[PDB]
């Protein structure tokens, strides 16, 4: 539906400034001084950062500033901090008591220390194997930047059948998490020697292995 | 102590109806402009509806003619009645206070922004039937990672606690995967002192309200 | 010889909303104001420009009686020099007022369980009333910079609000019936005299 247009993503380095644009039309952004901006952490409600183009609610850092020119509003963030790596939305009055949001922008703050992923790999529980199903569970946490590739292996052979892998998701600590499930038949799980989950992050690869129980 | 708490979200068939509620505390919906704003999973915010003085109501064209916003002042509650629901209405629905010129935190000017927000309530419009999850223990093999797998449920969400809430440190419940089957799976894992393995009982309490599934699953070290 | 029909004013069965305050002219009659002033039925009886005890000795051209309902904590606004929602937007006495303001608690008649909402006041106006001005318009009030297009909405308000008189309200929020007597002196023979 009609929305204000924001870049899908912007990146900035710490200590530097970054601007996010928000382009509407002469009948919303271009007609009123009623642009507001919001910050949204994953799983949380948006927080109001700016309203009436440039005003800050009490308690909001003066690192955040708003402006507008013609049909385009801009949010500028200075003294960029790791905490800023969140989504941002603009919003404008659209006339006759209606409101319209922009599509949102994901801000990335560069230069942060790379953090390798912690991996935990679980084999199928005995209960599930009793239910005639098998599921290997590979959990990935505490990685930054928030991007990983996951490849499964069965005795060193590539596995792409049965892989379901989540997108990365930002954690409270400003790192990311993801998970990958491999669905196997009980027979396939126990026919192979072992099985492995390999997570690739910023070139490096971290692997974990499991195998059917001894008895 | 201002707060908004939405409820009423759940699974509905296309063409069905559902009423959301939004309970305010610390201020009165009767004396404020209010709005509903929704957010499809992984997508952006969309203004749905607003209510102003005299219960004057306004709607986005995407919902106009199908949704109705209202207030009940004695219960200090805002509602959204949704009819003729479509799959495209699937979203987290938030209620929010819309600041205006007469709002007490405005010194001058017009307001025009959403400053108080609820936590949101999830609405899923689908023809698929609700399916409660199958909970399996993820056994431990000094720190120790144990957990449990909540497999093949629909729709979102699922809540996971440990020892009925007593155990919160080291807990990490992972965002759910949406499988090709259209069913969700998630895992929750807690890191605990290894020395507690086999003496401290660890139970994951899994709740999937859409299907009314409450499961307490004990995670035990592996015993052959 | 005929007595002024003050009963029709003070014992009226209906009272106006304050924004639509009612005026009754009184002329060609004898006014016993001391019986009014000594009446225990009035919570408020304040005169300006005249002594209440001396009113029975005076002759005026005409007397005007303005009557309406407000809430108790607003009675103080029915006086010269005052401000607030009622004095500013509903009923305004001049600085040089010559008359009396009379009020009494009407909780027993004008409140009801669940709220009596029949009485209204003007909450918004672009400017203050002049003395004795009366505004019964109902244009949408533009509280912000954006247009209303004749309907309520964002920063756009219906200008009247209802009092919600409930029996259990505190006195400041209970209904009071108010009668304002104005004493008029023109270049004509007096027609309203004391006994
Ligand atoms: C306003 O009315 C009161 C009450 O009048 C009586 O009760 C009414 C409900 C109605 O039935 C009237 O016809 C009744 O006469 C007046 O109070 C009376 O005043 C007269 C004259 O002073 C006195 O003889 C009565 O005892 C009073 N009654 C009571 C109950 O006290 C009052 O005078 C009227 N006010 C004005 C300005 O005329």
């Amino acid at each position: 539906s009609y929305e204000l247009t924001q870049p899908a993503s912007v990146s900035g380095s710490p200590g530097q400034s970054i601007t996010i644009s928000c382009t509407g039309t002469s009948s919303d952004v271009g007609s009123y001084n009623l642009v507001s901006w919001y910050q949204q952490h994953p799983g949380k409600a948006p927080k109001l950062m700016i309203y009436e183009v440039s005003k800050r609610p009490s308690g909001v850092s003066n690192r955040f500033s708003g402006s507008k020119s013609g049909n385009t509003a801009s949010l500028t963030i200075s003294g960029l901090q790791a905490e800023d790596e969140v989504d941002y939305y603009c919003c404008s009055y659209a006339g006759s008591s209606t409101w319209v949001f922009g599509g949102g922008t994901k801000l990335t703050v560069l230069g942060q220390p790379k953090a390798a992923p912690s991996v935990t790999l679980f084999p199928p529980s005995s209960e599930e194997l009793q239910a005639n199903k098998a599921t290997l569970v590979c959990l990935i946490s505490d990685f930054y930047p928030g991007a990983v590739t996951v490849a499964w292996k069965a005795d060193s052979s590539p596995v792409k059948a049965g892989v379901e892998t989540t997108t990365p998701s930002k954690q409270s600590n400003n790192k990311y998490a993801a998970s990958s499930y491999l669905s196997l038949t009980p027979e396939q799980w126990k026919s192979h020697r072992s099985y492995s989950c390999q997570v690739t992050h910023e070139g490096s690869t971290v692997e974990k292995t499991v195998a059917p129980t001894e008895c | 102590e201002v707060q908004l708490v939405e409820s009423g979200g759940g699974l509905v068939q296309p063409g069905g109806s559902l009423r959301l509620s939004c309970a305010a505390s610390g201020f009165t919906v009767s004396s404020n402009y209010m709005s509903w704003v929704r957010q499809a999973p992984g997508k952006g915010l969309e203004w749905v509806s607003a209510i102003y003085s005299g219960d004057s109501t306004y709607y986005a064209d995407s919902v106009k003619g199908r949704f109705t916003i209202s207030r009940h002042n004695p219960k200090n509650t805002l509602y959204l009645q949704m009819n003729s629901l479509r799959a495209e209405d699937t979203a987290v629905y938030y209620c929010a206070r819309l600041v205006g010129a007469l709002t007490n935190i405005v010194v001058s000017g017009d307001g025009g922004a959403f400053d108080i927000w609820g936590q949101g309530t999830m609405v899923t419009v689908s023809s698929a039937s609700t399916k409660g999850p199958s909970v399996f223990p993820l056994a431990p093999s000094g720190t120790a990672a144990l957990g449990c797998l909540v497999k093949d449920y629909f729709p979102e969400p699922v809540t996971v606690s440990w020892n009925s809430g007593a155990l919160t440190s080291g807990v990490h419940t992972f965002p759910a995967v949406l499988q090709s089957s259209g069913l969700y799976s998630l895992s929750s894992v807690v890191t605990v002192p290894s020395s507690s393995l086999g003496t401290q009982t660890y139970i994951c309490n899994v709740n999937h309200k859409p299907s009314n599934t409450k499961v307490d699953k004990k995670v035990e070290p592996k015993s052959c | 010889t005929n007595l002024c029909p003050f009963g029709e004013v003070f014992n009226a069965t209906r009272f106006a909303s304050v924004y639509a305050w009612n005026r009754k002219r009184i002329s060609n009659c004898v006014a016993d104001y001391s019986v009014l002033y000594n009446s225990a039925s009035f919570s408020t009886f304040k005169c300006y420009g005249v002594s209440p005890t001396k009113l029975n000795d005076l002759c005026f051209t005409n007397v005007y009686a303005d009557s309406f309902v407000i809430r108790g904590d607003e009675v103080r606004q029915i006086a010269p020099g005052q401000t607030g929602k009622i004095a500013d937007y509903n009923y305004k006495l001049p600085d040089d007022f010559t008359g009396c303001v009379i009020a009494w608690n009407s909780n027993n008649l004008d409140s009801k369980v669940g709220g009596n909402y029949n009485y209204l006041y003007r909450l918004f106006r672009k400017s203050n009333l002049k003395p004795f001005e009366r505004d019964i318009s109902t244009e949408i009030y533009q509280a912000g910079s954006t247009p209303c297009n004749g309907v309520e909405g964002f920063n756009c308000y219906f200008p009247l609000q209802s009092y919600g008189f409930q029996p259990t309200n505190g006195v400041g929020y209970q209904p009071y019936r108010v009668v304002v007597l104005s004493f008029e002196l023109l270049h004509a023979p007096a027609t309203v005299c004391g006994p």
